[PDB]
């Protein structure tokens, strides 16, 4: 019965800063000789990757920016300097008795605030002739993560048939992206003239809006 | 090198049983214990149990004692996990991992098997091109089941400026979109095309992004 408490659950750090992640245990994991604590890194859609074994040994092929320390009851993972690619979830782990993983720490990168690049697409002709109409809006490469999308038809807000999807933090530039899709019937679509998606973001006082007129082509 | 190859994605109906595989290569199979882990979308890692292939000994996390059965075949160098009495709560990614002699570290992991436990029927995607300095083009993949789909552009050539968003489930069907950004000189002078694969329905579709 060894409980692992990992902290913090979330950590946001600037490029070049030091990140420090902690894992403690109710009993010592070092009484027989070595310290049975390991550290893993996991990025979305991938299996976890071993970074550090036995508290302080750097796994083969992993960079020296990562290091582990501690003994008995308290353990830390240090990343220094932090790089854009380090955006990930980190886990501690102990075996001995009952194998246990820590709850994990999500590392997020800090960077400059960035307005979304907004682009809007009318339904494709292929979709209309199957009886459907999806209006797609991309809101790309923005920071920070929080963002509001609103849909308007002929100058008034619609909310039905809207589906939103967000990406994880970008590995290279630390930005976020989002898509918003407004789905109606072909017949419904052709009853209105103007379609608008607008983003409310932390960068601008005014929202970023992109619109089109159905009857352009 | 050491390698762990897990079976592909599986869709089963509730109440069913499923058997996933973890095929080991590059080492003496019976010499290493193999572990299994469950991970639900955006959540932590839950230990399921282990199989010692040398004597077929097993142990489980209490949570999976009734749910999971681990086995191994020495000849085929393969570890298996059978999950029984399935429900939607068992929908997750499942990982196998080899425990090393070196400090009991898990240095090698399988790529993961995604299980969907659902009653919904298999359905192919409808792929729609989204046509409109840089230019952003789109590809809408609508109304498929189950996950996953695989989207590429020019068969991976345009990988740089691509955002393929996570699928959203609505009315027992998934929909996702993918954006690609390229220089306005490259398009439409050169052809851009999204390639969508849905293995569950044996679907390979290419749609060229043509101006309206
Ligand atoms: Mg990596
Ligand atoms: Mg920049
Ligand atoms: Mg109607």
């Amino acid at each position: 019965d060894i409980v692992l408490t990992q902290s913090p659950a979330s950590l946001a750090v600037s490029l070049g800063q030091r990140a420090t992640i902690s894992c403690r245990a109710s009993k010592s994991v070092s009484t027989s000789g070595y310290s049975y604590m390991h550290w893993y890194q996991q990025k979305p859609g991938q299996p976890p990757k071993l970074l550090i074994y036995l508290a302080s040994n750097l796994e083969s092929g992993v960079p020296a920016r990562f290091s582990g320390s501690g003994s008995g009851t308290d353990f830390t993972l240090n990343i220094h300097p932090v790089e854009e690619e380090d955006a990930a979830t980190y886990y501690c782990q102990h075996s001995r008795e009952l194998l246990t993983f820590g709850a994990g720490t999500k590392l997020e990168l800090k960077r400059a605030d960035a307005a979304p690049t907004v682009s809007i697409f009318p339904p494709s002709s292929e979709q209309l002739t199957s009886g459907g109409a999806s209006v797609v809006c991309f809101l790309n490469n923005f920071y920070p993560k929080d963002i509001n999308v609103k849909w308007k038809i002929d100058g008034s807000e619609r909310q039905n048939g809207v589906l939103n999807s967000w990406t994880d933090q970008d590995s290279k530039d630390s930005t976020y992206s989002m898509s918003s899709t407004l789905t109606l019937t072909k017949d419904e679509y052709e009853r209105h003239n103007s379609y608008t998606c607008e983003a409310t973001h932390k960068t601008s006082t005014s929202p970023i809006v992109k619109s089109f007129n159905r009857n352009e082509c | 090198e050491v390698k762990l190859q897990q079976s592909g994605p599986e869709l089963v109906k509730p109440g069913a049983s499923v058997k996933m595989s973890c095929k080991a290569s590059g080492y003496t199979f019976t010499s290493y214990v193999m572990h299994w882990v469950k991970q639900k979308p955006g959540q932590g890692l839950e230990w399921i149990g282990y199989i010692n292939p040398y004597n077929d000994d097993t142990n489980y996390n209490e949570k999976f004692k009734g749910k999971a059965t681990l086995t191994s075949d020495k000849s085929s160098s393969t570890a298996y996990m059978e999950l029984s009495s399935l429900t939607s709560e068992d929908s997750a990614v499942y990982y196998c991992a080899r425990e090393d002699y070196y400090g009991s570290r898990w240095g090698y992991w399988g790529q993961g098997t995604t299980l969907t436990v659902s009653s919904a029927k298999t359905t192919p995607p409808s792929v729609y091109p989204l046509a409109p300095s840089m230019v952003t083009l789109g590809c809408l993949v609508k109304g498929y089941f189950p996950e996953p789909v695989t989207v590429t552009w020019n068969s991976g050539s345009l990988s740089s400026g691509v955002h393929t968003f996570p699928a959203v489930l609505q009315s027992d069907l998934y929909t996702l979109s993918s954006s690609v950004t390229v220089p306005s000189s490259t398009w439409p002078s050169e052809t851009v095309t999204c390639n969508v694969a849905h293995p569950a329905s044996s679907t390979k579709v290419d749609k060229k992004i043509v101006p309206r």
